[PDB]
């Protein structure tokens, strides 16, 4: 008894981030494949790079649980942080918003302490851990944000590791931006652990998801 | 070297306007909510309102709403403040300043989404507005006489009170220069009338009062009113 | 919607002094004469970066205290709380002085209207108050034991040769309320203690 997801105009990515114009009205919960149109409108809101898409898609594609569960509580886990970043590229009726399941971290009282926060996957099912890292349009923008030019995201888990060093970078502007957010996401198996520590430029995880792929 | 510079001092007759201005630099001005503070002369702060330069959005105070205008031309980083039909008592210094808040990175796409006021951090160096509707007057001059309620130990303090001109300054001498020991000219005070007034006295020895002359000489240049002024105990 | 700091406080250099505002993000401004103010303290406790640790905030009930130790003659200034609630409110502001000479009290001499002023139809009272430290002083005119508000004109204190403060005050009056009570009243309060000036018709 499973029929398929139907994303509407939005696309994976920007189903999963949460983009604030990609709510369903009824949330599923399994489903037998995505559809989606070739070019949906929308997707990743803020412009970047979404890593690895085609093979999330097909991660994503056959699900027989998903449970979204707020994996970084936003009133609880940046006690030191700013964590109500809204932008204009991310709009929703006419109002600046971002995604939903992302946290966009920033100084708070002019300064940006070190973070460390892990995760440790005790749902018993797979869970989609999903992250993005910000490059600022100019060196001002990241010492506003981040109170860093020398900044570092890392991210470690039992069967992934990265370290970012995000640079400053002018691209073209896509939906006002010049600047760029590039998204990552990783699969937990039961029992692993993930480490994200960094010192600014760290869309953080809020929403992640337990899944069974059936 | 973060800095606000204020336009300069202002002149304005009663019902007027004036437009006063801040010009931001060492940070980027749609970043913050500028507010307009005014202090008149030996009294506090008083908050007028706030801009916010990203959006152009207000929100003035209930002593000021009806009667401010706060604007920002955000390509010249500058705030505005007009304040129209004034008074004699909106006489004051006037500040912008900026909300210590970061509210806003607009070159990445980032705002904070919501506003709290905690303080103004970064403070213009002000900008002086005088209110003024009064012509050019010439002072009255009255005698103030020693009385036996203002005679101390051998002392006694008799005076002149130079009234209702405008405007500043006045000079006051005693016997055309001979008499300056214990002469007390006392600052002016600005009426509600837009005139001045001010008092001059000196203490004098109480055994001299039925011997020696005691004349003031007033000068008001600005009307060319020129008083000399015998002050006599009271008979 | 305000609050209420004192008018007035001083201390000896190397002391410590506390300022109440009582109505917590409260902050509090420094301003010394003629410059613009500057943020000393934020969210009620809080430095601003570069500002001295010897100032700090504190809470208690309905009260903020800014409390400066080890008290410098550069602390001498007007401090304001502020606060928030919708609407942007300044405390009425506390004069801080730092103690360079003994606490003098003011002299005072209250004089009547002139003879001739009273026959061009018109009447004023002069105060003239001097010599007073700190420069902080209040005036009330009592027509005739009532308390007179309409008709004052008062000057801020400022500063002599003596580096002792003066300051003057006016009141209005027709000659027919002039004549019309036993006496008038110019009373100069200064640290809490008041002098008395009276003149009458006579
Ligand atoms: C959700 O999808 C809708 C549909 O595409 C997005 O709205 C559309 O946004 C595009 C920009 O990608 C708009 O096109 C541009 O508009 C400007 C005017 O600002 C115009 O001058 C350009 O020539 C360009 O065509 C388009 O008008 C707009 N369409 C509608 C119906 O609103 C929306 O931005 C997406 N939201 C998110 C959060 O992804
Ligand atoms: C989903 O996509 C359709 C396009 O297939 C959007 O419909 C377009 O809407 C714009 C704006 O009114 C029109 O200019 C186009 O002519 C429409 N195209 C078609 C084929 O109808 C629709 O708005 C999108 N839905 C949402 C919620 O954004
Ligand atoms: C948020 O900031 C506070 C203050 O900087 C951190 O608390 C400090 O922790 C260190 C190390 O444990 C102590 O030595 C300090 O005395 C603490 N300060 C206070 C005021 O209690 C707190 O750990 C930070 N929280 C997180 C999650 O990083």
């Amino acid at each position: 008894a499973s029929a398929p997801l139907q994303l509407g105009n939005c696309s994976v990515a920007g189903w999963i981030l949460g983009n604030p114009e990609c709510e369903l009205l009824i949330s599923r919960e399994s489903w037998s494949y995505i559809v989606e149109k070739p070019n949906p409108e929308n997707g990743t809101c803020y412009p970047g790079h979404f890593a690895d898409y085609e093979e999330l898609r097909e991660q994503l594609s056959s699900v027989s649980s998903f449970e979204r569960f707020e994996i970084f509580p936003k009133e609880s886990s940046w006690p030191n942080h700013t964590t109500t970043g809204v932008s204009a590229s991310c709009s929703h009726n006419g109002e600046s918003s971002f995604y939903k399941n992302l946290l966009w971290l920033t100084g708070k009282n002019g300064l940006y302490p070190n973070l460390s926060k892990s995760y440790a996957n005790n749902k018993e099912k797979e869970v989609l851990v999903l992250w993005g890292v910000h490059h600022p349009p100019n060196i001002g923008d990241q010492r506003a944000l981040y109170h860093t030019e020398n900044a570092y995201v890392s991210v470690v888990s039992s069967h992934y590791s990265r370290k970012f060093t995000p640079e400053i970078a002018k691209r073209p502007k896509v939906r006002d931006q010049e600047g760029r957010i590039n998204y990552y996401w990783t699969l937990l198996e039961p029992g692993d652990t993930i480490i994200f520590e960094a010192n600014g430029n760290l869309i953080a995880p809020r929403y992640a998801f337990a899944l069974s792929r059936g | 070297q973060v800095q606000l510079v204020q336009s300069g001092a202002e002149v304005k007759k009663p019902g007027a306007s004036v437009k006063v201005s801040c010009k931001a630099s060492g940070y980027t001005f749609t970043g913050y909510y500028m507010h307009w503070v005014r202090q008149a002369p030996g009294q506090g702060l008083e908050w007028m309102g706030w801009i916010n330069p990203n959006s152009g959005g207000t929100n003035y105070a209930q002593k000021f709403q009806g009667r401010v205008t706060m604007t920002r031309d955000t390509s010249i980083s500058t705030a505005y403040m007009e304040l129209s039909r004034l008074r004699s008592d909106d006489t004051a210094v006037y500040y912008c300043a900026r909300d210590l808040t970061l509210m806003y990175v607009h070159s990445s796409g980032w705002e904070r989404g919501v506003y709290y006021y905690y303080g103004m951090d970064v403070w213009g160096q002000g900008t002086t507005v005088t209110v003024s509707g009064a012509s050019t007057k010439g002072p009255s001059v009255f005698p103030l006489a020693p009385s036996s309620k203002s005679t101390s130990g051998g002392t006694a303090a008799l005076g002149c009170l130079v009234k209702d001109y405008f405007p500043e300054p006045v000079t006051v001498s005693w016997n055309s220069g001979a008499l300056t020991s214990g002469v007390h000219t006392f600052p002016a005070v600005l009426q509600s009338s837009g005139l001045y007034s001010l008092s001059s006295v000196v203490t004098v020895p109480s055994s001299s009062l039925g011997t020696q002359t005691y004349i003031c000489n007033v000068n008001h240049k600005p009307s060319n009113t020129k008083v000399d002024k015998r002050v006599e105990p009271k008979s | 919607s305000a609050l209420t700091q004192p008018a007035s406080v001083s201390g000896s250099p190397g002391q410590s002094i506390t300022i109440s505002c009582t109505g917590n993000l409260v902050s509090w401004y420094q301003q010394h004469p003629g410059k613009a103010p500057k943020l000393m303290i934020y969210e009620g406790s809080k430095r601003p970066s570069g500002v001295s640790n010897r100032f700090s905030g504190s809470k208690s009930g309905n009260t903020a205290s800014l409390t400066i130790s080890g008290l410098q003659a550069e602390d001498e200034a007007d401090y304001y709380c502020c606060s928030y609630a919708g609407s942007v409110v300044f405390g009425g502001g506390t004069k801080l002085t730092v103690l360079g000479q003994p606490k003098g009290a003011p002299s005072v001499t209250l004089f009547p209207p002139s003879s001739e002023e009273l026959q061009a139809n018109k009447a004023t009272l002069v105060c003239l108050i001097s010599d007073f430290y700190p420069g902080a002083v209040t005036v009330a005119w009592k027509a005739d034991s009532s308390p007179v508000k309409a008709g004052v004109e008062t000057t801020t204190p400022s500063k002599q040769s003596n580096n002792k403060y003066a300051a003057s005050s006016y009141l209005s009056l027709t000659p027919e309320q002039w004549k019309s009570h036993r006496s008038y009243s110019c009373q100069v309060t200064h640290e809490g203690s008041t002098v008395e000036k009276t003149v009458a018709p006579t």
